[PDB]
């Protein structure tokens, strides 16, 4: 039952930590990803198609 | 002849790929190399120094019949066989090497399930399905009623009915095979997609605990009431119980798990609830009649013991009609309880030094169901109850379905995996160990494969347009008339492995023991047992004894007329064995005594089988005597043309010798297929070489009998071996020493991708 | 009763957690993205199918160099290939099989296996004599052992079966942080581009984004029905995806804390067994049960494309670090590298 006690005490304060984190709005969050993805989209080959000589799996030398 | 030529296509790729020394290695014409081709000089040759063919046009007539029937093919394909130093590649190893492809035996889907056999209540089966994200789940189950005492919960995706494969069906017609089963009342086996582990979220009444909870470390539910809202929740019997509201009591014992419960902290000895006790098995049950003559949830998860593990399978047959099929392994249900049922009716026979210490390994073996398979002990623990069970027991069937109201044409077959008997730690005990050790996997190979036959599934003459039923029906009065013959071929190195051989030479006392068992089977049907059928009672003495099989009302109806009366049925037993591997740095005395040993017992099993081909013989003989003939004379010509190449394998005449390889292993299960036998595969653990065997053979029925395309007779025994089931027999012992046999065939080994 | 009140007092702060969530839900990321223009059709094509394993594949794990990948058989041999020859450049037997990870560290120095036998084993690569020894067999878990990651050459991460994740130093041999904070087994993890903080996976639908360096759980997702089977972080280590058995991949923030995006499809009913992203994150690549891939718009949801090309399940997906290509290795012993 002291296991039981234990298990129970150690997931209230886990829960009490994880409600006094702090957290972001989601549209700042999603602002964020898009922006990411607008930064980094002409540097991503599989979006974006890279020339054959240029991919080191179609006819570049390496 | 030209409609045999397919059944001999198989046997000889069978036979050329299964020796040692390959005639199809890869050959070098017009400086441009090909892999695994085959001149036609040295194939008419080795068929002549063979005995397949006995003249060289005869050879070249044979082959033409393959070129024209799909099995081997000219390397440039301008030319038709000819008696020459030309190059004729199979289609199977074309389409393995890949040199317009299309691939016909893909792999449709993996499953885990179990099998829930339901009798037919008044108004339906006891539930409903319902087709939920584009599959067939259940809709409701019934309360009280005997589906759910088999166990079916609501949302389970179900997979089979009655061995047909639904979730590649539409939902009408899957509900029209529902219907039509009920109002032809077959009682219902179907799979479900269980997992292994389940969070039963069970309430918890204040009064009375509806459930028992048995066992050691881990606890199972012994019993659980019919009806229950621990039924309803989920808790079926058997379940072995892990953790219970998230403490950890996998090693915890019973009270640590009732204790948990609110009804249990009030009363304790008395809180069972009067309630229709089902149970895990029939030892169970009758002793616990041999005895007794807002809502607090316990959200607990358990470990669902006795799953199945399933591959389908689909390709289009030889006649172009689309077919499919699932190969489960099975840890055979009946195991634990079979063996202590045989301990205890040795106890029985013996009453004194022996009978306290059985009827201990008895109470031991209905102790728990842990595991549910005997590992290979990694320890030499002292003499238990686990060492008299089969290690590494396992059941692999293959169901298959092909169409042809629905027509369809089911079939089921049984191949037993097993690890030789082995008593690793007075000889009387020992005898009686390997004894038991053998005579479990016999009762569970037959018990399959009779429910498979009384289901009217099995076929062991499906080259002939035979359908199941009257397939299945002649092999129960065949079985009936002549007896049930044991093929049990051992894959072990009697030469190789010190272990091994005396595990041979210990299987080979225990056959020429064991022989003389008998199954009378009887009828007694008991609903309050959780899924099993056939329930076993096993009387007698060391050496006569009977294994009596109480079956259901249905399985009872169909079952032939001489043994209803509770006639005897004698078990007669065949052990051919042959090393998967070949012999290099060829040993001394020591270990060609046991080479000449292994000679030895193969003879006397192929004196057995003949012996037993001659009775079948005369049965058949009997049979037509009282269109018939013309129909019999196809399979007894195939089958003696097996009987010499046996014979052939076994006792070579002098001049050409081992030059048939380890083609015994191919052939013998051939021989005992076409026969009607159960077929036991064993070696020393039960994993690798087993597997090996296992492929082999049934993607050879699936090319003789159900009519695979040949282009796919290898990529059907590699897919099955490396990407189907019977891997997870490795990975729940994975504490073995055991690989797979190098210096083995080329069809009996692993396929490296081109 | 004092068990009752604190369990009603967890309630509470779940019931807290939960409208603090809400409150944060401001919007979704269909309603923000909507606007940006569609990614398509991606038509990646298999550039090399590397073809030597004699049972499934299990884990694959790409280097740093984004040239050779770790692969894992179940039969128990470790293949190190070259995705540009498409070479073996080695194979390492194991001393035990059905191995489910593998893992290919950052210095490429060192591949770690590990399998139901509860054990990771350490292989180095460079050694003097050449051979692959086993370096240290990390023990010490009783379940399964079922992903392993390197932080460095001396620290890995080992998800388990018995509902926990070890952080493993290699030169003592031992854990220096243990993170026991899952019910249910343990079934994937993910380290971030930061390399302090984790996202783990368990059989309860449980994401716990953990900190490697304090040692405890800073954060916990649901939203899943079923196990959670793969979770990989976004680029930028802001966001992670998680892939269950109920036929959904959702992308969960680490800064707004609650689930961002859904990706199901009504035809798809199969459980996702890989996820990963592109390099840009704007493709959310799954390996799903029904033999396939499909390549997610990962801002729209839209199923950007589909690879189909396997006989069995997709055990194993993977992006290089250079974004190039992708190995998806399947149970039917190949790994086809997509690009």
């Amino acid at each position: 039952n002291t296991a039981s006690i234990a298990q129970a005490r150690k997931l209230v304060e886990q829960l009490k930590m994880e409600a006094n984190i702090d957290r972001i709005k989601v549209s700042k969050a999603a602002a964020d990803l898009m922006a990411y993805c607008e930064a980094h989209a002409k540097e991503d080959p599989l979006l974006t198609p890279v020339p054959a000589s240029e991919n080191p799996f179609r006819e570049k030398k390496f | 002849e030209l409609e045999d030529i397919m059944s001999k296509g198989v046997r000889l790729y069978c036979r050329l790929h299964s020796l040692y020394t390959p005639v199809i290695k890869d050959r070098d014409y017009h400086l441009k190399t090909y892999k695994s081709v085959l001149p036609g000089s040295k194939l008419v040759d080795w068929l002549l120094a063979q005995g397949d063919c006995q003249t060289r046009e005869e050879a070249v007539a044979l082959g033409v019949g393959l070129c024209n029937n799909g099995f081997m093919h000219h390397v440039l394909e301008k030319s038709e066989f000819r008696d020459e130093s030309q190059y004729f590649r199979f289609h199977a190893d074309e389409e393995m090497e890949g040199t317009q492809l299309r691939n016909d035996f893909k792999l449709v889907e993996n499953i885990l399930a179990k099998r829930l056999l339901i009798l037919p209540q008044e108004e339906d089966y006891g539930f409903d399905i319902e087709e939920k994200n584009k599959a067939v789940v259940v809709k409701s189950v019934q309360r009280g009623s005997l589906a759910e005492v088999a166990g079916l919960q609501v949302g389970r995706k179900i997979y089979s009915i009655n061995e047909d494969l639904v979730f590649l069906r539409p939902f009408s017609e899957v509900e029209s095979i529902l219907n039509q089963s009920f109002c032809s009342r077959r009682p219902l086996r179907l799979l479900v997609a269980t997992k292994a582990k389940e969070i039963i979220k069970i309430p918890d009444q204040p009064d009375t605990l509806c459930f028992q909870i048995r066992g050691a470390a881990p606890p199972y539910v012994y019993a659980v009431g019919r009806g229950s809202e621990a039924m309803a929740a989920g808790l079926c019997a058997g379940q072995c119980i892990l953790k219970v509201n998230g403490s950890n009591v996998m090693n915890d014992g019973a009270p640590e798990v009732l204790e948990h419960f609110q009804a249990f902290r009030s009363r304790r000895e008395e809180a069972l609830g009067l309630y229709q006790w089902i149970y895990h098995t029939h030892e169970d049950a009758q002793e616990a009649r041999a005895s007794q003559e807002d809502s607090p949830m316990v959200t607990l998860t358990v470990d669902n013991v006795h799953l199945e593990h399933g591959v389908v399978y689909e390709y289009v047959s030889t006649a172009g009609v689309r077919c499919h099929v699932l190969e489960k392994i099975v840890e055979p249900r009946g195991c634990f309880g079979l063996t202590a049922k045989i301990l205890e009716a040795f106890a029985a026979n013996d009453s004194g030094q022996r009978i306290a210490c059985y009827q201990e390994f008895a109470a031991q073996l209905k102790s728990r169901v842990s595991p549910p398979f005997k590992q290979a002990p990694l320890e030499p623990h002292p003499l238990c109850g686990l060492d008299f069970c089969p290690t590494n027991c396992h059941i692999n069937l293959m169901e298959v379905s092909y169409p042809k109201l629905n027509p369809m044409s089911y079939t089921q077959h049984c191949i037993t995996t097993m690890a030789a008997p082995s008593w690793k730690c007075e000889l009387q005990l020992r005898r009686d160990a390997i004894f038991c050790q053998a005579l479990v996997a016999a009762v569970c190979t037959f018990s399959e494969q009779l429910l498979a036959a009384l289901g009217y599934r099995y076929n062991n003459n499906g080259e002939y347009e035979e359908s199941s039923r009257d397939a299945s029906r002649k092999w129960l009065e065949q079985v009936a008339a002549t007896g049930v013959l044991l093929h049990c071929q051992s894959l072990l190195s009697p030469a190789t492995v010190k272990e091994e051989r005396t595990m041979l030479e210990d299987i080979w006392v225990t056959l020429s023991e064991l022989d003389n068992v008998t199954f009378s089977f009887k009828q007694l049907d008991e609903n309050y047992v959780a899924n099993t059928n056939v329930f076993y009672h096993i009387e007698g003495s060391r050496q006569a004894l009977k294994v009596i099989f109480y079956l259901d009302s249905y399985h009872f109806s169909k079952l032939p007329s001489r043994l209803e009366g509770g006639a005897s049925l004698r078990l007669h037993t065949a052990l051919f064995t042959k090393v998967l591997e070949n012999v290099e740095g060829l040993p001394s005395p020591g270990s060609q005594a046991a080479e000449d040993l292994q000679q030895d017992i193969n003879a006397q099993s192929l004196e057995k089988v003949q012996q037993y081909y001659r009775k079948l013989r005369a049965f058949y003989l009997e049979r037509s005597n009282l269109v018939k003939i013309d129909q019999l004379i196809r399979p007894i010509n195939a089958l003696d043309e097996l009987c010499r190449l046996m014979k052939s394998f076994v006792h070579p005449k002098p001049g050409a010798a081992g030059s048939v390889g380890a083609g015994l292993i191919p052939i013998s299960s051939e021989l005992c297929y076409r026969l009607g036998a159960c077929q036991m595969v064993m070696c020393g653990t039960g994993m690798q070489r087993s597997t090996l065997s296992v492929s082999l053979e049934q993607a050879a029925i699936l090319a003789r009998s159900h009519g695979l395309l040949p282009k796919c007779i290898m990529q059907a025994t590699d897919i099955m071996r490396k990407q189907g089931p019977r891997v997870e027999i490795l990975a729940k012992n994975l504490r073995v020493k055991d690989q797979m046999p190098q210096g083995a065939p080329r069809l009996y080994r692993l396929c490296q991708p081109p | 009763s004092e068990l009752d009140q604190l369990r009603q007092e967890a309630e509470q702060l779940k019931n807290q957690i939960r409208d603090a969530r809400k409150a944060c839900a401001d919007a979704t990321l269909s309603q923000i993205t909507n606007n940006i223009d569609p990614v398509g059709r991606i038509q990646m094509r298999t550039r090399r199918t590397l073809r030597g394993h004699l049972a499934k594949i299990y884990a694959m794990h790409w280097g740093t160099d984004s040239r050779l990948l770790v692969s894992a058989s179940q039969d128990g041999k470790l293949i190190i290939w070259d995705s540009y020859t498409t070479n073996k450049v080695h194979a390492i037997p194991l001393r035990s099989s059905w191995v489910m990870t593998c893992a290919y560290a950052p210095s490429g120095n060192y591949v770690a296996c590990g399998g139901l036998d509860n054990i990771c084993s350490i292989y180095n690569l460079k050694t003097r004599e050449g051979n692959v020894r086993v370096s240290r067999e990390l023990a010490g878990h009783t379940g399964y052992l079922s992903c392993c990651r390197f932080l460095d050459d001396n620290q890995i991460v080992t998800s388990s079966g018995d509902t926990t994740c070890a952080l493993w130093d290699i030169e003592t041999g031992q854990q220096t942080t243990t993170f026991t904070g899952h019910t249910g087994d343990v079934m994937s993890l993910s380290l971030a581009p930061d390399t302090r903080l984790f996202v783990s996976g368990a059989c309860d639908a449980s994401a716990k984004l953990w900190d490697v360096r304090e040692g405890m759980c800073r954060q916990t997702f649901t939203g899943h029905e079923s196990d959670i089977n793969a979770i990989c972080f976004f680029p930028n280590g802001n966001a992670f995806a998680t892939g269950s058995d109920d036929a959904t991949c959702r992308l969960f923030d680490l800064r707004a804390d609650q689930e961002l995006m859904t990706y199901s499809h009504d035809n798809i009913i199969c459980g996702i067994t890989s996820v990963s992203f592109s390099k840009s994150g704007r493709l959310l690549l799954a390996g799903y049960d029904d033999f396939n891939c499909n390549v997610w718009d990962a801002l729209k949801a839209d199923r950007a494309g589909v690879l189909a090309g396997h006989d069995n399940r997709v055990s194993c997906l993977g992006v290089t670090d250079d974004g190039m290509a992708v190995a998806t290795g399947s149970w039917d012993s190949f790994l086809k590298i997509w690009n």
